[PDB]
DNA sequence: GAGGATGACGATG
DNA sequence: CGCGCATCGTCATCCTC
DNA sequence: GAGGATGACGATG
DNA sequence: CGCGCATCGTCATCCTC
């Protein structure tokens, strides 16, 4: 209504708390699909259309401004697709879209990425496949615009917040979660439908030869790789995780390179041997200062060793609330009872309505064949008398309509399917194979009555893990063909080292 | 102004955007190549691509765009452009010097300049304008092999693990009338250059023979 | 002539009702014949006689398919004597 | 009514255009400004603002 | 009346 | 298209003490 | 061992 | 997204003479 004036605290204990809402919405992955609503806008986009060829990122970017009502700027959702896509070493252990192009190396912090209009993408083979189609029904979608929209989250076979990580800042509240292994999450769900007890982990990554040691819980440090050439050289194989080759050059060769302020000029050379995945550094120095660096530790002197902690595991509920997860193997096991709970949702939803598909399928068939016995005379009679002889019969209304109404329950007869079929449907060539489909319709449908829904998800995993390994595969292959064969392979004796103190809080 | 002291006598470390190589500047400047791409995108394709051959004889600096024009042009929009200035900071050159004997060239901190640029007419542009560049001051330098090219295929073709690459429309254009079974191979236009991956980049600076 | 009861399509093979077809004096899709006209610089074509569902065989749609034949011979009249 | 960034992503998705949708966009807007000076006639209805 | 200088604009780098 | 600068909560170091 | 300072990150201005 | 600077041919002024 009118208002002449505002107060301060109507005014923020009504309005900015909508913003602080939309932003801890907006900001935060969910425990479900691990995945965001940018994302989830970008892979429902994605699921539309069945894109067998490739496609350019800017075409898609404006399909899905066009059909997932996303109304915060194009430009904030180029660099989410691209996010959605980067495989390098640290970024992502599975990819949902394949990277063709440059998607941007390890080297220029993942920014140095082409235009993109360069660049073109198509969905991956694992992302059908952990999204099974038979699902869409089961969840709930929205109405945004009065247009059918992506729905609030997505029901894998996997967790996806325990594979791609989930690192945000909101309000209130943050997330910090590191990536681990799928081998072993598939183990452990394996392992844990039987009945077992569930294994304890370690956050791993793909492509990464580093050391990661545990020291305290949800605590964990990571070394890279350096090894001592002669007796005057050294050689740096890899940095850790969360480390960028620019910036890690630009941050301690420079310094060390030169004398600073206080400090003599250690290193003497540097020189880079720098390929797409791996990094090899040759630093030449004095063999006193080795020595020293020896007494001291490599891994302090060169900033190998990295500490990570997890305590800010702050997800949203199946319901919508905020939770703060101590242990990975407690979302792991919520995950389960979260997926258990839908395989009684899919069985009744996919029976009952493949029943009525073949009862569909029968009343045409019942049609066709009382049609050539002759008994249904068609010619030059009213649309009402033909409706009027057909309910007679025991002819019902379309199932499908059926269900359709009895899902939306949460203009009289209906019989156009049984007229909508042409002429070509009045043949035994056609008839023969409409007999042998309800046939088969038959079949699957005693099949399914037969099964039982929980098994289907252990078929799944073996599906999924025979796919992978086809993939894996591939990755392995494209590392091969670039192999050069002839060049500098410098080996040497590894340090390994760990922090002497615990130093536990 | 110490800062700026210790500026000078490193290299040319003004600009952070430059990947220097490791010869360049010392000993054997003769052979130390510097390759120019236009944009920012081909960089990434360039460094990507670097990762075979090495880190000596080659770097790579990325320009911006239209690159002025200089035969008719004030001399203060000369030294108002900075992008220039960085180029002949680089290079080494200098307006009123002679470059006539091999010694001269060898003062330079680089041997030879390589020019790649998208397979299109623009990039075709950028080239005439920096050949007009070098020449509207240099004209000596033209008859010693400084300049080259380096060229990448504009589509491929595919079926069955085959592969066929083409330079120019005209020669796609023959391919298909002079070929049967046409269709049968998958298509694919290239229109950026960072439209190729890791493994065409390996390809691309295994045949330095044909690029 | 399906009305008239000459033309019996049941459990009859497509090859033959082609064949049956043909000697009528039935032609194929003259679209297809503009289409291949422009063209210019699999057998019979009879998919569109019978792509037609069963509601076209009561007389409510008949009488709409006649007076639509009908304004589509006015429209060419028209044509044919306009400038 | 449409969006002029989904339409610009139709365009290059049928059009074939390969220039850059940024080139784009600025010759949409020109094909729909009305202002005295900028055209007589215009071929797209002006929603919103396209300049004054 | 007589000459050099220069920015104005639009699709693209 | 590249660099331009901002929020917001945890935290690994980083510079004094 | 004990405290202040600060940039790191990602969706959006 | 805003300002960042470039081509390319005619020409209306704009500053000297
Ligand atoms: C910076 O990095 C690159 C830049 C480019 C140029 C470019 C170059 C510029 C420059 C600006 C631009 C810019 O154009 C500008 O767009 C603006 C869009 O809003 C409207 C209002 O006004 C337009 C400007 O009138 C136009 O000038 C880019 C748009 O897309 C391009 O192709 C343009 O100012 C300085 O030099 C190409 C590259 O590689 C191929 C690059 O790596």
């Amino acid at each position: 209504q009118t208002t002449t004036y505002l107060t301060y605290n109507d005014f923020i204990n009504k309005e900015l708390i909508l913003f602080s809402n939309s932003d801890n919405e907006r900001s935060i992955p969910s425990m479900v699909d691990g995945l965001k609503p940018g994302q989830r806008k970008v892979l429902f986009t994605c699921f539309k259309r069945n894109d067998k060829r490739e496609v350019k990122v800017a075409q898609l970017a404006g399909s899905v401004a066009e059909m997932s009502s996303y109304h915060h700027g194009e430009m904030s959702l180029m660099m989410t697709i691209i996010n959605l896509a980067q495989n390098f070493v640290g970024s992502n252990n599975l990819n949902l879209l394949q990277p063709i192009g440059q998607f941007g190396t390890r080297l220029h912090g993942g920014k140095d990425s082409a235009s993109p209009r360069y660049i073109f993408t198509m969905l991956s083979s694992l992302a059908r496949l952990l999204f099974p189609p038979k699902d869409d029904h089961t969840l709930k979608f929205l109405y945004d615009d009065n247009q059918r929209v992506e729905p609030e989250w997505y029901i894998p076979i996997i967790p996806m917040v325990l594979i791609n990580g989930a690192e945000g800042i909101g309000t209130g509240w943050s997330c910090k979660i590191p990536n681990f292994d799928v081998r072993e999450i598939v183990n452990n769900i394996r392992r844990l439908m039987d009945g077992e007890e569930p294994l304890p982990m370690l956050p791993s990554y793909k492509n990464f030869k580093g050391t990661i040691e545990e020291l305290a819980p949800n605590q964990y440090v990571i070394s890279g790789e350096v090894a001592i050439l002669n007796s005057t050289t050294i050689e740096i194989s890899e940095l850790p995780v969360r480390t960028w080759t620019q910036t890690y050059k630009e941050q301690v060769l420079e310094p060390m390179l030169n004398g600073t302020e206080k400090t003599p000029p250690l290193i003497t050379d540097y020189r880079e041997y720098h390929t797409d995945t791996t990094v090899k550094f040759v630093v030449k120095m004095t063999e006193e200062k080795l020595a020293e660096a020896e007494r001291v530790g490599l891994h302090k002197v060169f900033k190998l060793q990295t500490s990570l902690t997890c305590n800010s595991m702050v997800l949203f509920d199946h319901v919508g609330c905020l939770k703060k997860y101590d242990t990975v193997l407690d979302i792991l096991r919520d995950f389960f009872e979260l997926r258990l709970k839908y395989y009684g949702l899919r069985k009744e939803w996919l029976l009952g309505m493949l029943g009525a598909e073949s009862a569909k399928l029968n009343n045409q068939a019942r049609f066709i064949l009382e049609k050539i016995d002759g008994k249904i005379i068609i010619e030059n009679k009213p649309k009402k008398e033909l409706i009027k002889v057909l309910i007679q019969r025991g002819y019902d209304s379309d199932p499908v309509k059926a269900w359709k109404e009895a899902q939306q329950k949460v203009s009289g007869p209906t019989f156009n399917y049984l007229l909508d079929m042409p002429l070509w449907y009045l043949t035994k060539e056609k008839k023969d194979e409409l007999c042998r489909l309800r046939n088969e319709k038959e079949q699957e449908l005693d099949t399914l009555k037969r099964k039982s829904p929980s098994d289907l998800w252990k078929e799944d995993l073996a599906t999924f893990i025979e796919e992978l390994e086809a993939v894996e595969a591939k990755e392995k292959q494209d590392e091969q063909v670039g192999l050069p064969g002839k060049g500098g392979k410098a080996k040497g004796k590894k340090t390994q080292m760990a922090e002497v103190l615990p130093s536990p809080r | 102004n110490k800062k700026c002291s210790a500026v000078k006598h490193n290299r040319i470390k003004g600009i952070p955007k430059l990947d220097d190589a490791n010869d360049a500047g010392g000993r054997n400047s003769t052979e130390c190549t510097l390759i120019l791409t236009e944009g920012d995108s081909a960089k990434t394709l360039a460094v990507s691509g670097l990762g075979v051959v090495g880190r000596d004889k080659y770097g790579v600096f990325p320009l911006r765009g239209k690159i002025l024009n200089v035969r008719e042009a004030s001399h203060k929009q000369i030294m108002e452009n900075a992008e220039i200035n960085n180029i002949i900071k680089i290079v080494g050159l200098q307006y009123k010097k002679n470059y006539e004997d091999e010694d001269s060239l060898k003062t330079l901190r680089y041997g030879k300049i390589m020019i790649m640029t998208d397979q299109d007419q623009d990039g075709s542009h950028i080239k005439g304008l920096l050949i007009n560049f070098i020449h509207h001051n240099w004209p000596s330098l033209l008859r010693h092999r400084f300049l080259e090219e380096f060229i990448t295929p504009i589509v491929k073709v595919s079926k069955n693990k085959q592969e066929m690459a083409f330079y120019s429309l005209p020669e796609f254009e023959e391919w298909k009338s002079s070929t049967p079974n046409h269709k049968k191979w998958k298509v694919k236009y290239y229109k950026g250059l960072g439209t190729s991956t890791s493994k065409e980049a390996k390809e691309y600076f295994a045949d330095m023979k044909r690029h």
